[PDB]
């Protein structure tokens, strides 16, 4: 059934734990699946957190190939984008959590570690790199889950991204599709320094019976606020940054044109178009609206 | 009489709880947790919920107040803006044992509310129910008793993408 | 030990509620730590009413409510009697300085019944939901009230004027885009003066939001935007028809099921 | 004595120590068995970061524990 997944084998992960056949392979882990209430709490959470930055963990299990995430909590930092872990306060925060909820009947345990990259794209800086590293080096699976809550509300698409980090020293061998991400110009030159030292798992999303009939229940009173949403209010200091940034690159690439990596008009033009589309299409939802609305003159 | 404000976290976060404690137990069974929010003169708004440890005794269900207090310390480290609101439960219309449980409660908060949601039903509407604790006089009895409350479903963009994108799960952008 | 604690007790309340209530606190706070905490045989029913009479008469309103509000559910106490705790429970908590607990207090007031038959039922109501209390009801209720609650400042503005004047502001912050100094004297039954120096008392303060033009002699309270009031409308339309389907449904349930089927197919 | 000691991903490493052992002698006891350095490396007993010095029987041998261990990152 459905619900099968939901079912915590604990014979079955300790054999899989103990006979690891991720250390032969590199690439073994591949497919990344995630319940909707560990996104949606993801997602709520990296909103709520603001312009900041906000980080939780993840608790899951592993079915062969693929890597399964159930639910997700987060822990305090006073966020803040601070130095890095904490000042043992999340470091005891972990542990008591999961004692408190192994009590409960959350039995499933960590199998990665979340956070926000608000505005500036989903990837791996190079302290996230080193981090990932430490943590497969020594606890292993883990994966990292990186959430982007301002251009999820500007695109209409959530904005998450599963990675997972390469041994040291191992070098891997090209297969390199690069899908173009805006990044702006003081976050450039970490992501390409730190580019192939990690890959993306493929991503999908999975939930219960029960889920189903109560989102379809839930559906027939939500459609209001679709209708109801005016996202061209909502996002206009993330434009501004954006229109900022694009100037401040077309400032570079003229130099570059007057002077004597490649082509940075093109990746000027790509991000112009970018933040021109998402503009036009909250213009766009307001026309809809005002011709539904405003015009049926009783 | 207070407006009701309802997230849809809340609700999935029940759904999950009881199709957790169904898979694991064999059987279905009843879940008790509590809820977290935020109440504004009379507006009240419920954001998050986690769940309770109950023990069960003869026939009454006791609650672990230690538990709760290190769970609200706990939730306290991370949302600071956030309080207690009431408890939630899986199943039909109200029973004694809910009486028995909201009493319980009602010795933490001054007027705790309480949801109650039925994962097996045949109707069209959600099944999500909210009532609130009046306590009344009858034939000279002094007896409390349950008053059905209107409740909608509160508006958040990042709600609204999140909850579309997972009841969807589905060339251009216009399209 | 209880008949000597009843005969002290009422000699003591008589005479030193006479008019000398200082030494009355001092000794019921003396004697209270080794009362005995557990004598029954219905001397409970008299010392909870002795400590909320002493907590009223010593100007804390707020617990005061909170004990009468406790003893009017007890089942032993004769009806007239739970009736009159309830009457002082709802007087003390009126009284009492604004706060979080007296809005929890003042709703479950309004949440109970008994509370419907009072004289003060009508303030409850407009303190509770936010209206505007008018001058004729607070003279009311100043009647009625006992001559010792009236506690006045020296140079003026009695405590209860004060609450109601700020109450009937803040309530008028819901009502109104913009209103004159005029009109606001003509609604708080103050001079335009005291008016103006009261809403930008409390625009200082931070409990109410607005600004004030001085030269037209307007206070402006929220904007209230067109977009965003657009949204609203619109959402309000939406919950509308959603309700109306409803009502449709639940009313020919077998016409509308009927309607239902033949629509997919039409 | 032997104390199980469990990580917060799910793995338990059975680990042989004595009663007279200091935090600093678990933490090489560790090192040796798993290869953690001595530096990213935070016990937590009972909802308790250990201040490493304070020997260990005081905090609370009481036999089969098991002390929390997360991982840190030293500076870099
Ligand atoms: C799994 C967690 C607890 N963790 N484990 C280990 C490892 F030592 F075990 C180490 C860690 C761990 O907290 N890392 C970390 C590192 C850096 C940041 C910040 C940092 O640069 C500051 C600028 C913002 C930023 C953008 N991208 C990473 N950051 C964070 C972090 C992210 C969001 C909120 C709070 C903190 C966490
Ligand atoms: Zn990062």
């Amino acid at each position: 059934s459905i619900d099968e997944i939901y079912k915590y084998d604990k014979k079955q992960q300790q054999e899989i734990l103990a006979a690891k056949p991720w250390t032969k392979d590199h690439h073994y882990f591949k497919y990344c699946k995630i319940s909707a209430l560990a996104l949606l709490k993801m997602v709520m959470h990296a909103r709520s957190g603001g312009n900041l930055e906000v980080m939780g963990l993840m608790l899951g299990k592993v079915d062969g190939e693929t890597m399964i995430i159930m639910d997700s909590f987060a822990l305090p930092v006073e966020g803040t984008e601070t130095r890095v872990n904490a000042q043992a306060a999340a470091y005891e925060y972990m542990a008591a959590y999961i004692e408190n909820a192994k009590q409960v009947g959350r039995l499933e345990n960590a199998i990665g570690w979340y956070h926000s990259h608000p505005g500036y794209g989903c990837w791996l800086s190079g302290i996230d790199v080193s981090t990932q590293m430490l943590n497969q080096q020594f606890q292993e699976p883990f994966v990292a889950v990186v959430i982007d809550p301002t251009r999820t509300i500007s695109a209409g698409k959530v904005n998450l991204g599963a990675f997972r980090t390469y041994p040291k020293g191992y070098k891997p061998p090209d297969e390199g599709p690069s899908e173009y991400q805006t990044i702006p110009l003081n976050k450039i030159e970490d992501f390409g320094v730190h580019c192939k030292q990690y890959y993306a798992l493929e991503v999908s999303y999975f939930k219960s019976s029960l889920d189903r009939k109560l989102l379809e229940l839930l559906w027939n009173k939500y459609w209001v606020n679709t209708l109801s949403s005016s996202s061209l209010l909502t996002n206009a200091d993330y434009t501004t940054g954006q229109v900022f940034d694009l100037s401040e690159k077309l400032e570079q690439s003229e130099a570059q044109l007057g002077r004597g990596s490649e082509d940075k008009l093109a990746k000027a033009t790509r991000d112009s178009c970018k933040t021109t589309i998402e503009a036009i299409h909250g213009l766009m939802s307001q026309v809809i609206k005002d011709k539904l609305f405003n015009q049926i003159n009783i | 009489s207070v407006s009701v404000a309802l997230h849809p976290l809340v609700i999935l976060n029940i759904s999950d709880h009881w199709i957790r404690m169904r898979s694991q137990e064999g059987r279905p069974v009843q879940v008790i947790g509590a809820l977290i929010g935020k109440q504004e003169g009379r507006n009240i708004e419920v954001m998050n919920s986690f769940e309770l440890l109950s023990h069960t005794v003869e026939e009454k269900i006791i609650i672990d107040k230690e538990y709760y207090y290190t769970k609200e310390e706990q939730f306290k480290q991370v949302f600071k803006e956030l309080e207690f609101l009431g408890w939630y439960t899986t199943g039909g219309p109200p029973d004694p044992s809910d009486i028995h449980v909201h009493k319980q409660v009602c010795e933490i908060i001054e007027s705790p509310l309480f949801l109650k949601l039925n994962p097996m039903t045949k109707h069209t509407d959600l099944p999500v129910s909210v009532f609130e604790s009046v306590i009344d006089i009858i034939n000279g009895e002094a007896t409390m008793l349950f008053a059905e409350l209107t409740y909608t479903l509160a508006t958040e963009e990042a709600e609204r993408i999140g909850v579309d994108h997972v009841a969807r799960m589905t060339n251009s952008t216009v399209a | 030990v209880d008949y000597k604690l009843e005969t002290y007790l009422k000699i003591a309340r008589l005479y030193l509620e006479d008019d000398d209530p200082v030494q009355a606190e001092a000794y019921i706070n003396r004697a209270s730590l080794l009362q005995n905490e557990s004598t029954n045989e219905q001397l409970q029913i008299h010392y909870k009413v002795c400590y909320a009479r002493v907590l009223d008469y010593r100007r804390k309103f707020i617990e005061a409510a909170q004990r009468y509000n406790e003893l009017s559910y007890k089942t032993i106490v004769h009806e007239s009697e739970r009736l009159e705790a309830l009457k002082h429970a709802l007087h003390c908590t009126i009284l009492a300085s604004a706060g979080q607990q007296r809005s929890r207090m003042l709703a479950t007031l309004f949440k109970d019944e008994r509370c419907q038959q009072l004289a003060a039922y009508g303030i409850l109501e407009k303190m509770y939901l936010d209206r505007i209390i008018r001058g004729n009801q607070l003279q009311e209720f100043a009647a009625m009230l006992m001559p010792h609650q009236k506690a006045t400042t020296a140079d003026g503005s009695s405590i209860l004027d004060r609450a109601v004047i700020e109450h009937n502001l803040l309530s008028a912050s819901k009502l109104y885009n913009n209103i004159t100094f005029e009109e606001l004297g003509a609604l708080l039954e103050i001079p335009a003066a005291k008016a103006e120096k009261i809403a930008s008392q409390m625009i200082t303060e931070g409990r109410m939001n607005g600004f004030i033009d001085q030269i037209d002699g307007i206070v402006h309270f929220e904007t209230r935007e067109a977009l965003p009031t657009w949204d609203k409308q619109i959402q309000s339309l939406c919950f509308q028809v959603n309700n109306l389907l409803e009502k449709i449904s639940q009313t020919a349930p077998e016409w509308t099921a009927q309607a239902m089927e033949a629509q997919m197919a039409q | 004595m032997l104390i199980k000691v469990k990580t917060l991903t799910g793995k338990e490493i059975e680990i042989d120590i004595e009663p007279t052992d200091k935090v600093e002698r678990i933490k090489e006891r560790v090192e040796e068995k798993e290869g953690i350095p001595p530096q990213q490396q935070r016990l937590i007993y009972s909802g308790k970061q250990m201040n490493d010095e304070k020997t260990a029987a005081d905090y609370k041998i009481l036999g089969g524990s098991v002390l929390h261990l997360v991982l840190a990152l030293r500076g870099g």
